[PDB]
């Protein structure tokens, strides 16, 4: 029994062990209560503004669209404290943990950005933070691991399974299954069991709300389309949410195409996977023919997840939102283009979104279109990766 | 078939509890797993709980996580598991066989079709570890259509509504969960469960088997003394496999001594 619908159409649900159902119920009630609580909202708004730095700029990118009829704005989540949109919802979830009287935080991370966000929020708000991270991720993300540890968080490598994000996802749930009485699970995307897809959306929706206000102010009309990369779905749904009822506004989600969809080495389950049940939800999964959860792949660690949030699967099904893919090489080009022509170093994740906007422009350069790309993070974290790639392909 | 109903009636006649080991199918390999299972039965197992190797066993602690991994190292797949189940049933007509599944393996090729295959090979029950009562409807429906008992978890954090739900919907046995957390012999339950046991009987639930953290004879005796129909032990059993990988002979001998001891604790 729940207060809110756990499904978006056929997608979503609460596919957790029975032992965790009271935790999910408790979190839903706390959320529903918090959303009605002006005190909660004021504290959240205070952290967002004075700590994280909201509102974020909306930047018109003139150089990269010159000679075409595309006007492109970037929503600057890259400028949020921590360097990515992940910070927004961790602040809300940290306040929820406090509302429930919880003193500890569990979080999963892959790339490490959500873990850093969880760690910073925990430091600020006096929660003891443990972060589970696949050991292969720990190995690759020494900077983020160290940032988390500087901020007082315990980082616990996960050696089971493929020792990556999904395994960290499981471990977090395993911990929570035994510790929910003291700990809150601060899930890092708009996926997993209800009520997380709903909570994460609501605690990211300021992205789209601000974008709407900013675009009405600057352009006098809504965008033709808003474009975001889809890892698990949080930055995208945060951008989309406030435009869902504005039926003229296109909602485009960009999954990682990796080495190419045809190679099978990608992270695009919404369009190229199969519905399954994993991580507490019924959603598109990349999986083997016999139903083992498959390994995804992307150049960008933040998109390298074999599933997707259920609201995206739903918005796709009904034709409200359209989902596309962008390959490693396309994302790399977009990264280089933004650095060189706008002086902004984008996260490789959001470089997927930018690449798709650039394709919309280049394919039809006399089409008048007003586009917003969610620049969900900065790409400082990616500069070593790009260097190594650019030297190996002989741009040295 | 009525395998659990028959087992419980016979056990009640002998005033014995059930002892039910869990193992992972195909750990450490198909042939050895078949021999392990025959050893468990010969040593006094009243029923079996059998895991199909899955990529993401999020209700299992490290001991059973590693069993899954050893099975995958051996190339074990669900189809091979179903072959094994058919052969186990072909050898052993009356022992109840329960599967421990994760939802994706059941849903993968169709929930109805999964349960029909269980029926075809002679499985008696299915526990889907990541399906709470709240999401259980299509699973329990398919189970019953195919003469499979849907196993429900009665957690220590359960209330009257849940007790009524699990008593009503469940068949075969009610899984009486010892404690919160995940599987593992490293953590023993510290909650009295006789209240839950009594309420389940009140509501005409399937007989209770206590599981999680059962690793010693005293605990089996304790389960029976509290009014449960018996006890399940997994990690403790899997630890013997893990310890004795290098000596298949010794593995069977220890499994045999362990099961014998555990079973002995149920008769008295
Ligand atoms: C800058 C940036 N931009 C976009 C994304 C994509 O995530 P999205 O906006 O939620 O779609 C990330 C995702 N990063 C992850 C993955 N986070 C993650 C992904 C999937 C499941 C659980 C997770 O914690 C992390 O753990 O930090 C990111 O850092
Ligand atoms: O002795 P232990 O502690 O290893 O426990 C053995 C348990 N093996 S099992 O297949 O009954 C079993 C039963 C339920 C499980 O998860 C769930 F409760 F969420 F459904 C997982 C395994
Ligand atoms: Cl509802
Ligand atoms: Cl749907
Ligand atoms: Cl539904
Ligand atoms: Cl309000
Ligand atoms: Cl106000
Ligand atoms: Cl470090
Ligand atoms: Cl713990
Ligand atoms: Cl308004
Ligand atoms: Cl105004
Ligand atoms: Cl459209
Ligand atoms: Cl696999
Ligand atoms: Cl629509
Ligand atoms: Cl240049
Ligand atoms: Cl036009
Ligand atoms: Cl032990
Ligand atoms: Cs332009
Ligand atoms: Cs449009
Ligand atoms: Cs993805
Ligand atoms: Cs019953």
């Amino acid at each position: 029994t729940t207060l809110l619908n756990p499904y978006f159409g056929e997608f979503g649900g609460m596919y957790v062990p029975q032992i965790l159902m009271p935790a999910l119920n408790q979190l839903e009630e706390a959320f529903v209560s918090a959303q009605k609580d002006p005190e909660f909202q004021a504290q959240f708004a205070d952290l967002l503004k004075n700590y994280a730095g909201r509102p974020t700029a909306l930047t018109k990118c003139q150089n990269i669209t010159a000679g075409t009829r595309t006007t492109l704005y970037l929503k600057r989540e890259d400028l949020l404290h921590g360097g990515a949109h992940k910070t927004n919802q961790v602040l809300g979830q940290a306040l929820l943990a406090k509302r429930m009287g919880k003193s500890e935080i569990i979080a999963e991370t892959g790339a490490g950005q959500h873990g850093v966000a969880s760690a910073l929020a925990s430091a600020l708000l006096g929660l003891k933070c443990r972060i589970y991270m696949g050991a292969k991720d720990v190995e690759r993300q020494s900077p983020n691991v160290f940032r988390m540890r500087l901020m007082g968080a315990e980082v616990i490598p996960v050696h089971s399974g493929s020792a990556t994000l999904k395994d960290a996802c499981n471990e977090a749930l395993r911990d929570w299954s035994g510790s929910y009485e003291t700990a809150h699970y601060m899930l890092g995307t708009a996926a997993g069991p209800h009520p997380y897809p709903t909570i994460v959306r609501e605690f990211q929706r300021m992205i789209g709300e601000e974008t709407k206000a900013q675009i009405l102010d600057k352009e006098g009309r809504l965008p033709d389309a808003v474009i975001a990369c889809v890892g698990g779905g949080s930055n995208a749904i945060g951008m989309f949410a406030d435009f869902i009822n504005d039926t003229s506004v296109g909602l485009i989600g960009v999954e990682p195409g990796g080495h190419g969809i045809e190679t099978g080495e990608h992270g695009a389950p919404l369009k190229h996977g199969r519905v399954g049940i994993y991580f507490g939800m019924k959603a598109p999964m990349m999986q083997t023919a016999d139903g083992q959860i498959e390994e995804s792949y992307s150049i960008s660690a933040g998109l390298d997840f074999p599933s997707v949030g259920p609201q995206h699967a739903y918005l796709n099904s009904i034709g409200r939102a359209d989902y596309v893919s962008i390959t490693d090489d396309e994302a790399l080009e977009a990264f280089k283009t933004l650095c060189r022509h706008e002086g902004i170093i984008p996260a490789l994740e959001s470089s997927h979104a930018l690449a798709h906007a650039l394709k919309m422009m280049r394919e039809q350069p006399e089409k008048e279109q007003l586009l917003v790309v969610n620049l969900a993070g900065r790409g400082d974290k990616d500069i070593f990766t790009v260097h190594d790639i650019l030297k190996a392909r002989g741009e040295i | 078939m009525e395998r659990y109903e028959n087992l419980f009636a016979q056990l009640n006649d002998r005033r014995e509890g059930a002892f039910v080991p869990f193992v992972t199918l195909g750990d450490p390999g198909i042939e050895q797993s078949l021999k392990i299972i025959d050893t468990l039965i010969d040593a006094g197992a009243d029923a079996l709980e059998l895991g199909v190797p899955f990529s993401d066993p999020l209700a299992d602690g490290p001991t059973i996580q590693n069993a899954n991994l050893r099975a995958f190292a051996a190339g074990v797949t669900p189809a091979q598991c179903f072959e094994m189940l058919a052969l186990i049933r072909e050898k052993h007509p009356t022992i109840p066989i329960g599967l421990l599944m994760y939802a994706n393996l059941v849903f993968n090729n169709g929930i109805d079709a999964f349960y029909a295959r269980c029926e075809q090979v002679g499985v008696d029950s299915v526990l889907v570890a990541d399906v709470p009562v709240e999401e259980s409807a299509p699973f329990r429906q398919a189970a019953l259509r195919h003469n499979i008992a849907p196993i429900f978890i009665c957690p220590p954090n359960a209330d009257d509504d849940l007790l009524r739900q699990v008593a009503s919907y469940g068949r075969g046995y009610t899984y009486l969960l010892s404690r919160s957390g995940v599987t593992g012999a490293e953590n023993r339950g510290a909650l009295p469960l006789h209240h839950l046991i009594e309420k389940l009987k009140e509501y005409h639930a399937a007989p209770a088997l206590q599981g999680f953290g059962i690793s010693s004879p005293e605990q089996v005796s304790a389960a029976v003394r509290a009014g449960a129909a018996g006890a399940i032990s997994g990690s403790a059993i899997v630890k013997i496999i893990e310890k004795n990988l290098a000596s298949p002979k010794q593995m069977l001998a220890e499994l045999r001594s362990f099961v014998s001891a555990m079973k002995a604790a149920s008769r008295a």
